[PDB]
């Protein structure tokens, strides 16, 4: 997980985390998805780009970003603080 | 006076099995099978 390893082990990426926040993921699995996204963002250098969308019968971004951002300290911090606010309700639709 | 005590009973036993395969999901989620049972409930109500 160190910066030097993660940068020497793969070329830069354009990640798009896609959370399923439908009703079925409520309870324990949502508490785990929050920590999982927050530990996944922690493996992104400054040359990688990231955006965290969510979907429950309707897909939308999870923060005030609407596109791919540069995954530096502040952007990662905003995405982390915006993931921890999601709640689970609705029907699952993978196509949207 | 026909075998009517074996059809509505057969339908009640087919309808008490359409309640066991229903799968309840947390806070307003649903899969296909439940959406099909919601239809079949109309058939059962109308037959009764
Ligand atoms: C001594 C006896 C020991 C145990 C008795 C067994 C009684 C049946 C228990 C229910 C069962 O085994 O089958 C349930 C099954 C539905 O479950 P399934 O679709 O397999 O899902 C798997 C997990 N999601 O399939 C069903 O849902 C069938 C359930 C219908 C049974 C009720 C019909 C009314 C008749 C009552 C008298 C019996």
């Amino acid at each position: 997980r160190r910066p030097w390893y993660i940068q020497g082990a793969a070329s830069p990426k354009d990640m798009l985390i896609l959370v399923d926040v439908s009703g079925s993921v409520s309870g324990l699995t949502l508490k785990l998805i929050r920590t999982s996204v927050s530990e996944m963002l922690e493996t992104l250098s400054d040359d990688d780009f990231v955006n965290v969308a969510s979907f429950n019968s309707n897909a939308q971004d999870v923060s005030c970003f609407q596109h791919l951002v540069q995954a530096n300290v502040r952007n990662k911090k905003v995405l982390k603080d915006a993931v921890n606010n999601i709640t689970a309700k609705g029907i699952t639709d993978y196509k949207k | 006076w026909k075998p009517f005590e074996t059809i509505i009973l057969l339908t009640i036993f087919a309808n008490c099995v359409a309640l066991a395969v229903y799968l309840p999901m947390p806070e307003d989620d649903n899969n296909s099978l439940n959406l099909g049972l919601e239809k079949l409930e109309y058939f059962f109500l109308t037959v009764f």
